[PDB]
């Protein structure tokens, strides 16, 4: 299928603005990520995601840009159909490898948030840099198959696309199978992290509620003259301490309440004997011990939960804008070409497949680190 | 001053059935709730501690769960060795220990007609000075029943002592005995006595009367 | 004072089914055959009679009938809250015949 | 293994004092707090005393404050509870248990080992022999029921047998019931399609027999 004919009134309006927006978003994303480089395991993966979009844009886009001079965009620019052989291989490579890069981002949050053991397990930050050659290596092996004899490339109707053609050869079905499985895999990791984050919010809420129970009842002991009110306030504090207590920080958190409950038992011991003033004296020492160990864990809990949920928002917007664009290609590949006499889903799948790589760097440009409004809305 | 309230007070089931017991705490307790099993004529034994783990030695049929401030004891399959009274206890502090009301599982069976018998005081008992009339309820189920004393078609309030036995080994049929004690003058002045039994399974209350 | 009435009944065949619905929460309901049938108190469970255990299920879902089941079925409510078997609100009853 | 033996219980006159002892075997009392629980007949459990031999703190129930005194001896490794000014409601069974100190695993395992417990009865009355009264059925009466009523006996344990233990079918023994005068009562019935009811009272050492005949 070689569609040489093209209306003379073709203007390079859509191509130029798309290439400009893509390169500008990639450069802005690289410049803003370089500010952190002087940076986390999740951020270093975003650097390779915009780098893959920038590397692909510099190879895929300029091919159709220079060929806009003639009426026929690109029939055969170089012998042996080298023009499409370079265009089709580039779009096929930078589409599966880019989706594999999203899987590495989703798998990172899945291992870190989902499994506490994998977080304690050392994952070298420099190892994240080695992911990019591995992702390109796996994608290169799968994308090398259509380069053989059974692989076929035909020119689409606009004359600038020559992506994989549906035929008797079973490769377009396998290529969409990997993309479909990756979408489900990335969504499965996101759904797991969301469930883990929601469970993390309830644990922090219960921990904060027990923290308020300790502080509120502590003020009652200071103004409680009768020993009955002192024993009643210490009773709710002791139960709240056992509920809050339920890695180096984990061992210190348990030991923090183990000595804290003992101070409550000592204050309850003086309250039973009738020493109200001595019981209030132990209550003052209880505040110093609690702020030394327990308060430090609460501050880290609020900071860690806030930082990880921001990375999830960055991951959630990107996978949504990969899913809406990759679904037309999934339906197009699975459906037979002979089923539709005048196939129109093919051209639509080509558009979204290129748009998603352009939107991804702009997503990070809109979602700045001040996402506190999006975190709690 | 936490007051533990145990809602299940009497439940009847058989082997293989699932039993659910609920314990309610007046104040919030994190994990200081334990279940104990006391057999008739024996010392209690801890079954579940901290409401999550199982005691080292007890069977795995018992399990514990927590929801807010309500604790749940779950028995998957009953056995003839698990028929004993269950108690809920809080151990939030050394000086704050309060038990519930108890829960004794029973063996359920088919409802039968209770046999009611009446026994007047004997001659030697009359010569002793105190006349005791006995009303016997044999082979009835469940334990819940009611016995009323009627002298000369007049209801009697008080002066009646009731005693109920446990389940027999052959058939889980309780036995009830109601003793009404009076003096010799009251026995000689009054003409007739009767006891009326109301219990699940009887269309009409069964009356048993005696005349001197 | 409370009016009790149940629908369904008539002539049934052996091995069929019959769903009777007498018409509470704090009290206990009981069925009688003219002989005790079954009783439902709460979730405290329900109890059945000798021949009622296994065949019937209490909403009385009579199943696996026998030719001896043909009799009038009534409905009663226990007034006492301690399950003392104090029945005073006796329904009219419905005629049920088997085979 | 871990065992707790209670002793010193029995009959005590009202307004007197009693010394109960709890001896532990298999561990040391200085590493576990000792608790005394009371259970009334026909009721549930009720914690009544606690002592911590590690520091020396003691605690009692709000209803028993000012009347009980608990102490622990590490040289003998036991606990002693003194009860002064007893009342009628003190008739119960006392159990001894251990509780681990916080923190640790034995702390959450509250009352992992329960003692046998001892019976305490506070009643002001004298011992009296078992007065056996035969119960004769009606003259009109298939099934039949015969019984022998035992009243006015002070000691709690009493054994009633029919036909010297030969007739044991349908024999039901009812639990003892405390009357207003302070003397327990008990009855036994037997369902039959000579009949001698034997009442063997061990504390009173009195054997009374009676012959039951239809009216
Ligand atoms: C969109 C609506 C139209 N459809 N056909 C039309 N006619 S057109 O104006 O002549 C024309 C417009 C756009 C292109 N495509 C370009 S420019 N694609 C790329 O730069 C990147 C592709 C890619 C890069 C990295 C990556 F990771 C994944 C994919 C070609 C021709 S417009």
């Amino acid at each position: 299928e070689t569609r040489q004919w093209l209306p003379p009134g073709e203007s390079p309006a859509i191509s130029s603005v798309m290439f400009s927006a893509g390169v500008l978003g990639n450069l802005i994303a690289l410049a803003l990520l370089a500010r952190r480089w002087r940076l986390s395991l999740f951020h270093v993966l975003v650097t390779e995601l915009v780098f893959t979009d920038l590397l692909g844009t510099c190879l895929i886009s300029p091919v159709v840009l220079a060929s806009y001079a003639r009426n026929q965009t690109l029939v055969a620019l170089a012998p042996e159909s080298r023009a499409c052989t370079y265009f089709a291989f580039a779009m096929t490579f930078f589409s599966l490898a880019t989706m594999l890069m999203l899987f590495a981002m989703a798998l990172e949050r899945y291992l870190s948030i989902g499994h506490p053991y994998f977080y304690q397990r050392r994952v070298s930050r420099s190892g994240g840099l080695a992911v990019l050659p591995v992702i390109y290596a796996v994608s290169l092996l799968f994308c090398s198959l259509p380069l053989l004899d059974y692989g076929q490339y035909v020119q689409y109707c606009p004359g600038t696309w020559c992506f994989i053609r549906h035929g008797r050869t079973a490769y377009l079905q396998l290529y969409a199978t990997l993309l479909l499985l990756l979408i489900v895999s990335v969504l499965a990791c996101n759904f797991s992290v969301i469930l883990n984050l929601i469970r993390a919010r309830r644990q922090l809420a219960d921990l904060e509620d027990n923290w308020e129970t300790l502080n509120d009842n502590l003020k009652v002991i200071e103004k409680a003259d009768n020993a009955a009110q002192v024993k009643d306030a210490l009773t709710k504090m002791r139960a709240a301490a056992l509920d809050a207590q339920k890695s180096p920080e984990m061992k210190d958190f348990r030991h923090g309440f183990d000595i804290l409950v003992g101070q409550i038992d000592d204050a309850l011991k003086l309250a039973n004997e009738g020493k109200v003033k001595e019981a209030q004296a132990a209550a003052e020492q209880l505040k110093t011990t609690r702020n030394a160990y327990i308060q430090k864990y609460l501050e880290r809990a609020r900071s860690t939960l806030a930082e990880e949920t921001d990375h999830l928002i960055l991951l959630a917007i990107m996978t949504i804008t990969f899913a809406v664009c990759s679904l037309p290609f999934t339906i197009f590949a699975y459906m037979n070409e002979t089923s539709s006499r005048k196939e129109k889903w093919d051209l639509q799948a080509l558009r979204f497949l290129s748009i998603n790589s352009i939107i991804d760097p702009w997503v990070f440009a809109i979602l700045r680190p001040p996402v506190l409004r999006l975190m709690r809305s | 001053d936490i007051q533990m309230t145990q809602s299940p007070s009497s439940l009847s089931a058989s082997v293989g059935d699932r039993v659910t017991i609920t314990c309610r705490a007046s104040q919030s307790v994190s994990s200081a709730v334990a279940w104990y099993q006391q057999k008739p004529g024996k010392a209690p034994k801890l079954l579940i501690y901290s409401a999550s783990s199982l005691y080292s030695g007890v069977p795995s049929r018992f399990s514990g769960s927590r929801s807010g401030t309500d604790f749940t004891l779950t028995i998957s399959s009953l056995q003839p060795e698990d028929f004993a009274t269950y108690y809920c206890q809080q151990y939030l502090y050394y000086s704050l220990v309060t038990f519930g009301q108890g829960t004794k599982v029973e063996i359920k069976r088919t409802v039968a007609a209770p046999s009611v018998f009446i026994f007047p005081p004997s001659d030697s008992q009359l010569k002793s000075g105190t006349a005791s009339v006995v009303c016997l309820l044999n082979n009835f189920y469940p334990r819940e029943a009611k016995v009323q004393w009627k002298v000369d078609n007049a209801l009697q309030s008080g002066n009646s002592q009731e005693s109920v036995t446990e389940q027999d080994s052959k058939d889980s049929t309780y036995s009830l005995s109601s003793t009404l004690t009076l003096s010799k003058a009251d026995y000689e002045k009054h003409k007739v006595y009767a006891c009326e039994v109301t219990h699940q399974g009887l269309s009409s209350p069964v009356t048993k009367s005696f005349n001197r | 004072q409370v009016q009790l009435q149940e629908s369904g009944g008539g002539l049934v065949q052996p091995g069929g089914s019959l769903r009777l619905s007498c018409a509470i929460s704090r009290y206990a309901m009981s069925w009688f055959r003219q002989e005790f049938v079954a009783v439902a108190r709460r979730g405290d469970g329900a109890f059945y009679a000798d021949s009622v255990q296994g065949r019937f299920t209490v909403y009385l879902q009579m199943n696996s009938l026998k030719p001896e089941d043909t009799a009038v079925y009534y409905c009663a409510i226990d007034s006492d809250t301690f399950y003392s078997g104090s029945y005073d609100y006796w329904g009219q009853g419905t005629q049920v015949t088997v085979s | 293994e871990v065992q707790l033996v209670e002793s010193g219980g029995g009959l005590v006159q009202p307004g007197g004092s009693l010394r109960l002892s709890c001896a532990a075997s298999g561990f040391n009392v200085r590493s576990f707090s000792i608790h005394w629980v009371r259970q009334a007949p026909g009721k549930g459990l009720e914690w009544v005393a606690y002592i911590s031999s590690s520091s020396g703190s003691t605690s009692y129930a709000d209803s028993v404050k000012g009347r009980f005194t608990i102490s622990a001896d590490t040289s003998k490794n036991t606990a002693y509870l003194q009860m002064n000014s007893l009342r009628a409601e003190d008739t119960a069974v006392y159990y001894c248990a251990r509780w681990g100190y916080w923190p640790g695993e034995p702390w959450w395992k509250a009352f992992d080992y329960w003692g046998q417990g001892t019976l305490v009865t506070v009643s002001s009355a004298s011992t009296k022999g078992p007065s056996v009264f035969p119960l004769a059925p009606s003259s009109k009466s298939g099934t039949a029921a015969l019984g022998c009523l035992v009243k006015d006996y002070f000691p709690e344990p009493v054994t009633v047998s029919w036909n010297s233990g030969a007739l044991t079918s349908g024999v039901h023994t009812f639990p003892a019931v405390l009357q207003s005068s302070g003397l327990y009562s008990l009855s036994s019935v037997v369902t039959v399609p000579t009949y001698i009811c034997n009442v063997n009272h061990k504390p009173s050492n009195t054997k009374v027999d009676k012959k039951v005949e239809p009216k």
